[PDB]
């Protein structure tokens, strides 16, 4: 069988989102605080986190039935998964042969002992990394890593959340254009759906870990002070 | 949330 | 007649403070926002006000009986005093030659129209180059310059002090330095102790200006995301 | 005003 037109334009719409807010060359780095190898590397990671919370917001708005959420949902599932599609979009820069995230130049290629520059743990960066190699060895399509982004922002599962119900439709309909995109157009694929709702669960303890370090962070002014005013309003336990 | 208000249009 | 003990030691503890909090370098600009030439140029000056908001608060740690204050009191003079610090402290870098502050190259060579793309206008930057030219004229020598911060910081009329009889005592010691030193010790100045005192009034209604055109600019997300902040903690509202 | 507190030790 096939898919019909309501999934294909589905499909069409989220990956012209994914390349309008992702851009390859990561030209806008050299507009960050540069980055410094206590903390050195907090200002950098902070403005680099801070410019991808835009631009998940970007592509969450062009995510169809997005817009026509109440705010306070819009907001509540934002706040909620933001760091888990900055980890699930962050996969397009990280690097089997280095386990690092490449982004331009030797400047912003970030190892793991970058981020432990920026007030994080091991506890938060071997499952981090742990869980890049899983999905970077999926080796998805295009149109399978915008749709699992697509996926995780519409959780229904998330604190804050009014309209369980028409955010779980949204996120059910998202599901089975990826359960037919599979099964269609990628071949060997026979498994890869139980593969990519797992790694779903596995950004839930991830941002879990971060959460608390983050946390930590937030609670000491003179670390607080090196984020940005988006960072603190989407990571803060404000309602 | 001023900014993400604002953000999201 | 001569200066005595405790008003010699006053100035020195006041132009070590001074040399502590001031590089001439400018060697840390490199690690705020890069400068770009809408409002541009507004996370670069937003970096630069911050880092010099760091370093007034050192300057002022060490300003003699500035410690003994209340925390109360020594934040409201600090939220309201901050922006004519950097004012005074701006000095050192303005040149007469290019009427521009000149600190380190060409990137932190900044002109009038650098701080209009930082959403200033006109009406705060015409007098406050005005400012600049004045002062720059007076050729103050490095006890005058680091008094006169001193004796701005200690300002008795501010929203939001409580003891103002014992920072008006502080300030007082202060001013009897300056007069003293002036005095004795600088040929010529038979009027200049007059018109440092002017130089304050100046700041005054500089200040005035610059809170109404910083509460234009906090008041929009778009730009206040752009701020730091410790920048948003100092020029802001609450008590 | 907890940033300028803890600058101000
Ligand atoms: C953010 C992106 C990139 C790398 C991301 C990365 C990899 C390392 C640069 C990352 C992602 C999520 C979490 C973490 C762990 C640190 C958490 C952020 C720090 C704060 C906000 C203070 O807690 C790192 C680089 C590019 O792939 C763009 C992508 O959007
Ligand atoms: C801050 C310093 C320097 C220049 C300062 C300058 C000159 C121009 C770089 C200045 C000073 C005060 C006010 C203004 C006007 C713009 C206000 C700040 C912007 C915000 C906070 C968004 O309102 C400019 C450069 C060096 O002299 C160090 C010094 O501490």
């Amino acid at each position: 069988h096939m898919l019909s037109d309501e999934q294909m334009q589905i499909i069409n719409s989220l990956v012209e989102a994914h390349h309008k807010t992702y851009d390859d060359s990561y030209s806008d780095f050299v507009r960050f605080r540069p980055p410094v190898r206590r903390l050195s590397m907090l200002p950098h990671l902070a403005d680099l986190v801070s410019y991808s919370i835009q631009k998940v917001i970007g592509f969450a708005k062009m995510i169809p039935g997005f817009r026509d959420l109440t705010a306070e949902d819009q907001i509540a599932l934002l706040k909620s998964s933001a760091i888990e599609i900055i980890m699930l979009r962050s996969n397009q820069s990280f690097s089997l042969e280095d386990m690092s995230w490449s982004c331009g130049g030797p400047d912003f290629k970030y190892c793991i002992n970058d981020v432990t520059k920026a007030g994080h743990t091991l506890e938060l960066l071997e499952p981090l990394v742990k869980f890049q190699v899983g999905l970077k060895k999926l080796k998805l399509h295009e149109e399978e890593h915008v749709l699992l982004m697509a996926i995780c922002l519409l959780s229904p599962d998330r604190p804050g959340v009014q309209d369980h119900v028409r955010i779980e439709a949204l996120q059910d309909r998202l599901c089975d254009v990826l359960q037919a995109y599979i099964r269609i157009q990628h071949p060997g694929g026979r498994l890869l759906y139980a593969k990519m709702i797992q790694k779903l669960a596995d950004l839930r303890s991830l941002n879990e870990e971060h959460s608390k370090q983050y946390r930590s962070l937030s609670f000491q002014p003179e670390h607080s002070m090196q984020l940005t005013p988006l960072v603190l309003e989407v990571f803060g336990s404000e309602v | 949330h001023k900014i993400l208000h604002r953000l999201l249009q």
